[PDB]
C-alpha cells in the first residue's frame, strides 16, 4: 500500500500538510504534491502553494503503516489516508480562499491543530 | 479490535530519524514473505530515549526492530503502554 516516495527524504525543511497532516520535505511537496490531497490542493510544481498549504510548525510524528488497522490512525483521523509519516498536531490554518474552494467541492476542512491550548 | 502501544528504548535524539527509518523498512518488506506486522510508530515531540510502536503482539515489535541499530538496547524488552494512557502518547500541550 505504501510508496517510498511518500517518506520524508531527510529531516531538514520538513512541513506538514494543513489538510491531511502528512509530513514531507518542502522539495518533495514541490516535486510530487501531497500524496493525499493534491487533486484538491494542486501544490505540485508550485512552491508558493506549498507554503500556503503546508506548515513548518508541527509537533511529533507518526509513521503510519497500516491506517486501516490502527487505533492511532482513528484517534488522529488519518485512517482513510495513505501509508506515510504524519504530524501529531499541525499549527496553522488553510487560507480562507482555499477553505471556501474546498467546501464548494465536497471537501470539509477540520483543523489538524490537535494541541490543548493553555 | 484494536492494537496496543509498546515502548522501545531508542538512541537519544534519534527518535524521529528512527521512526522514519521504520517507515521505509515497512514499505521495503511489504511485498515479501517477511513483512512488518506493526501498524505504526509514534515519536512524540518532547520524548527522549524511546519510541512507541503499535502492534497486536509484542513479538511483532521485536521482529520489526531487529537489525535496527538505534533500537538495539530496546530489542530484548518492550513495555506495554497501559491502555488508559494511550491517548497521552498523542497529547500536545501549548501554553
Ligand atoms: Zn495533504
Amino acid at each position: 500500500m505504501g510508496a517510498l516516495e511518500t517518506v520524508p527524504k531527510d529531516l531538514r525543511h520538513l512541513r506538514a500538510c494543513l489538510l491531511c497532516s502528512l509530513v514531507k520535505t518542502i522539495d518533495q511537496f514541490e516535486y510530487d504534491g501531497c500524496d493525499n490531497c493534491d487533486a484538491y490542493l494542486q501544490m505540485k510544481g508550485n512552491r508558493e502553494m506549498v507554503y500556503d498549504c503546508t506548515s513548518s510548525s508541527f509537533d511529533g510524528i507518526i509513521a503510519m503503516m497500516s491506517p486501516e488497522d490502527s487505533w492511532v490512525s482513528k484517534w488522529q483521523r488519518v485512517s482513510n489516508f495513505k501509508p506515510g509519516v504524519y504530524a501529531v498536531s499541525v499549527t496553522g490554518r488553510l487560507p480562507q480562499g482555499i477553505v471556501r474552494e474546498l467546501k464548494s467541492r465536497g471537501v470539509a476542512y477540520k483543523s489538524r491543530d490537535t494541541a490543548i491550548k493553555t | 479490535m484494536d492494537p496496543n502501544l509498546w515502548t522501545v528504548k531508542c538512541k537519544i535524539g534519534e527518535e524521529r530519524a528512527t521512526a522514519i527509518s521504520l517507515m521505509r523498512k515497512f514499505i521495503a518488506y511489504q511485498f515479501t514473505d517477511t513483512p512488518l506486522q506493526i501498524k505504526s510508530v509514534v515519536a512524540p515531540e518532547h520524548v527522549k530515549g524511546y519510541i512507541y510502536v503499535e502492534a497486536y503482539k509484542q513479538t511483532h515489535v521485536k521482529q520489526a526492530i531487529e537489525g535496527v541499530g538505534n533500537l538495539r538496547l530496546g530489542y530484548w524488552n518492550q513495555q506495554m503502554v497501559p491502555i488508559k494512557e494511550m491517548t497521552d502518547v498523542l497529547k500536545v500541550v501549548k501554553e
